[PDB]
């Protein structure tokens, strides 16, 4: 994980996911106690990037088909780079929290929220 | 996995030009690991100024417990010949590890942590050669061979600690008996603080002795300002809008905060740090957004070192300050923002 | 005063032509400097013909 | 790290728990303050009511354009159960009907949350009114009250509204509109002319109708903050007992260390 | 710290400081999560003036110039007494609490304020 | 007019500061080449050579 | 823990308390002694029932002197009483 091995994009895309990640740690205690609604307006944009993000993370595997029923997925290092790289920019701030949610690459998210 | 070996690698690799030789000692680490670190010292010029001792993962305890007091040894003969030197301990708390083995097979009593009761002793003995030698020292070490010159060892040692637990037996110790300590925090480092020194906790019993006439004039003060921007920014955090005093001093901190941020394998001269200092303290920053000053000390160091190399040349003779390169610095950050 | 305003305005209008031509000149000054660094960093990565 | 850390995250949340109850009854303190605030107006209104529908029935002479055929309240701070979000979602349904009709939306703001709600999806805005004490006074609702009523007079809105939540009971904050600008024996002495006492008259009428929606919304406010205040103190209390169990595990894993290293210390000497 | 070896003076100094500060224990974390504005008109007081008092115990040393760069600064028992009863009695409540910070007796604090 | 020319004056500075970041940013894109081509050919020669 | 067991009674003194100027520091609200009343002379044991109580109301109302202007006038009766008492 470093600018000279893996060059620039994917090292920027890396570190704006784990900055997300870490910033809504550091919230989670006053979310449980006095909700989502008393948030910044730029905290609550950040939160539902995290929870958009954490939930693209997931991905159904080959051998766990027998656990679920779901069909495995591989993803590029393309691909990957391209998912998170539109999450952080928002280019899918609109499509719902649940359509990230065990779907491979990101255009099956855009397609899982038609339903 | 903070950077703890990026700090102080990068410190060997800076001293490739300052005239002090370098030691660096692995403690206990894997043989790939010293070679990439090796690598990295050659791919930057520092090699060739460096002594490298190595006692990797899967050699004998003893080995490693021998391995720090070795270098050390290396380092004080450039210290008792009127030279300066400088030493890294990659892991003490490796050294410790070794020694507590060789003890315990030796049947001796346990303490503390199943630790032996001289474990303080072992540190404090090798930690105490690093110094600085007088005149009249070097000159009765050398039989006159040298003389008017004095002579330096300085110490980084490394320790790490399991989930910021600084309550444990060794680093209690080590803490004790260092001239300050350099904090890197998990919750910075993830927050993408790169360098993540927690200013509040790290301290420097040395201070402004240790500085260039520049450095110590344009920081004072900064490392007790930002301990305190840290807590204003939890306090202020859900509270309605404050007095003119409160807004500067949380726009400055944010400021400052965003400034210490730094690249690994990139130095900046006296000079460099002293612009983005000059351009921080003395209130410049104020109008440039949070997110361009970044972008803004880059370019002004790009830019003095292209209309003002002379001046660069004149701050890195000796770091030396009046109202002379004063004023030239002001001239040259006012001409800068008015045009670029 | 309209007169005057048309002069005042021929001032705001010829600087704002100066200016942007200096904006415009130190951006090429700024490109042909990092060109120049490129080659003597490039020059000095040859070291490789004998540290490698 | 261990027990120490555990101990100060516990009564960190403890002295929060304690405030939390104590707000839940300023915030009843300031609910009954309302309450006797909205009783107080009703005499005005119910009075001039009653005038109007004489002076119209009675005089048949003339008919006010206010006789033939939004305002959104909300709150200026934290701490509400739900209160604006439910209004909101109402608006929506009403608005769905104007849709159907096809018919053309005004908008007037009460309010810094309903400000930052139409601001966050291109609401047209035709007056906004904000940053108003908790106990808030008819002089200031004067402005944006007028940019309606002329609205109305200028042929651009068919209808007027007042969107508000009403105070059904003490635990109940119902989200509502009513429709402000579209409403025998013996004859009054006028001693001005009948069309200005009239026109004089409804303007009063819905300026008073606009305050009372106003502070109805904050005995509702008051009321939505005592519930969001006892949720905070009881979701608390959760987070205090679980921290309680996890210090009382390094409690035990510490006094359990400590002998291991002190029995293998002893059995060395 | 006995009345009957120094004075009554001294010591309702030195106890109104405490119980001033001891307060303030209790307040500072709840500040933190539900905010400054929901306090009673005398804690907002009394929070400044322990953040003042907090201030005013700092004092740059002479043996301490290297680490401050600022000169060492020599107080006096009375000038100490006479600075804490007039933080405790409201007297400086019109200062920035910056003015406290790093400044001997209590008069260069009031030439620190316009500064 | 007064209104329309500090509208036009800013309007071409924000332009030229534009244009100058472009100029800027292509002179990183070539700097870039400039050194790994080196990079490439000097590794390639030292293991021709070590080869040899 | 074992002299707390071997005892008839403890008085816990407090820091918190100590530092808030209550100079006795003692916490009567888990201080106990297990002969209570029959150690007593009639007028102190008359006298000291209405006490107790009066420490437990302030201990239940303590939250609330902050906020004391927005009271029930019965609940502000025992804070004040409290108060005075404590
Ligand atoms: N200034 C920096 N900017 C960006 N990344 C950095 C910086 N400093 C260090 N890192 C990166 O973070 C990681 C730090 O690793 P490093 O070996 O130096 O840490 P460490 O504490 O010594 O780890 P370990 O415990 O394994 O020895 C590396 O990936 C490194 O490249
Ligand atoms: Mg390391």
């Amino acid at each position: 994980l470093d600018p000279l091995v893996i060059g620039q994009d994917h090292y920027d895309t890396a570190r704006g996911v784990q900055y997300v990640l870490q910033r809504y740690k550091e919230l989670k205690d006053i979310i449980a106690i006095l909700g989502m609604d008393e948030l910044s307006e730029a905290d609550k944009l950040l939160v539902a990037r995290a929870r958009k993000i954490q939930r693209f993370l997931s991905q159904p595997f080959f051998v766990a088909e027998v656990f679920t029923g779901s069909p495995g997925k591989y993803v590029s290092l393309k691909d990957t780079i391209a998912g998170f790289k539109g999450i952080l920019n928002g280019d899918y701030d609109h499509l719902p929290e649940q359509a990230f949610y065990m779907v491979g690459g990101i255009e099956e998210a855009v397609e899982k929220a038609k339903k | 996995q903070i950077g703890k070996t990026a700090l102080a690698v990068d410190a060997i690799i800076n001293q490739k030009d300052s005239g002090i030789k370098c030691v660096y000692v692995a403690i206990g680490q894997k043989q790939s690991t010293i070679a990439n670190v090796v690598r990295k010292l050659e791919e930057n010029g520092a090699l060739a100024n460096t002594i490298v001792v190595a006692a990797s993962a899967s050699e004998s305890a003893a080995l490693q417990y021998l391995a720090p007091y070795s270098g050390c040894t290396m380092g004080e003969y450039f210290r008792d010949r009127g030279e300066d030197a400088l030493i890294v301990y990659d892991d003490l708390s490796k050294q410790a590890v070794a020694y507590r083995q060789i003890s315990l097979l030796l049947r001796r009593p346990p303490g503390r942590e199943a630790y032996p009761g001289d474990v303080f002793y072992l540190h404090s003995r090798l930690l105490e050669r690093a110094s600085r030698v007088s005149e009249e020292y070097v000159e009765k070490f050398t039989n006159g061979a040298v003389t008017g010159k004095t002579g330096s060892l300085t110490a980084l040692p490394i320790i790490e600690t399991q989930a910021g637990d600084v309550s444990a037996f060794v680093p209690t110790n080590v803490i004790s008996i260092t001239d300050g300590q350099i904090f890197l925090e998990s919750a910075m480092f993830n927050s993408g603080i790169r360098p993540a020194v927690n200013a509040g906790i790290s301290v420097s019993r040395v201070g402004g002795a240790a500085q260039t006439k520049i450095i110590k004039k344009l920081s004072g003060g900064i490392r007790t300002a930002l301990a305190q921007y840290r807590e204003l920014a939890a306090f202020a955090q859900f509270a309605s809008d404050l007095d003119e005093a409160t807004r500067k001093q949380l726009e400055h901190g944010q400021r400052v905060t965003e400034l210490m941020k730094q690249k690994q394998y990139a130095p900046m001269s006296i000079a460099e740090m002293s612009l983005s200092l000059y351009a921080a303290e003395r209130g410049f920053l104020q109008d440039v957004e949070i997110a361009k000053v970044g972008s803004f000390e880059q370019a002004l160091i790009s830019y003095f070192q292209r209309e003002h190399a002379a001046l660069l040349a004149k701050i890195n003779e000796k770091g030396d300050f009046n109202d002379e390169i004063d004023a030239g610095i002001k001239a040259g950050i006012e001409k800068f923002k008015a045009t670029q | 005063d309209l007169e005057l305003a048309h002069e005042k305005a021929g001032q705001q209008l010829r600087e704002a032509k100066a200016q942007a031509a200096e904006i415009v000149e130190q951006a090429k000054k700024r490109a042909n400097q990092i060109v120049d660094e490129a080659r003597d960093q490039a020059r000095t990565e040859g070291e490789r013909l004998k540290a490698q | 790290a261990g027990a120490k850390e555990i101990r100060s995250k516990i009564a960190s949340i403890k002295s929060t728990q304690k405030i939390t109850n104590a707000m839940e009854k300023v915030a009843v303190s300031k609910m009954r303050k309302a309450q006797m605030r909205m009783a107080a107006g009703r005499p005005y209104a119910e009075r001039i009511r009653q005038v109007i529908g004489h002076l119209a029935n009675a005089n048949p002479e003339y008919r006010h354009p206010f006789m033939v055929e939004y305002i959104v309240v909300s709150s200026d701070r934290g701490l509400c159960g739900g209160l604006n979000i439910n209004l909101f979602k109402s608006l929506v349904k009403d608005m769905s009907g104007y849709r159907e009709q096809g018919a053309e939306i005004d908008l007037c703001v009460i309010g810094s949350k309903g400000a930052s709600f139409f601001r966050s999806f291109g609401g047209n805005v035709v007056a906004a009114i904000s940053h108003l004490g908790e106990e808030p006074s008819i002089n200031d609702l004067i402005g944006s009250v007028k940019v309606m009523l002329d609205a109305y007079l200028e042929g651009r809105i068919d209808r007027l509204f007042v969107v508000s939540n009403k105070f059904v009971n003490t635990m109940t904050q119902k989200p509502t509109v009513e429709q402000l600008i579209p409403l025998h024996h013996w004859d009054y002495l006028y001693e001005p002319d009948a069309k200005s006492l009239l026109d004089g008259l409804l303007v009063r009428y819905v300026e008073s109708q606009v305050y009372q929606a106003v502070v109805e919304n904050n005995a509702c406010e008051q009321a939505a903050r005592m519930i969001a205040m006892k949720n905070a103190t009881d979701n608390a209390g959760e987070l205090i007992s679980d921290l309680q169990l996890i210090y009382n595990k390094a409690r035990q894993a510490a006094i359990t260390q400590e002998i291991s290293e002190i029995v293998g210390g002893a059995a060395a000497v």
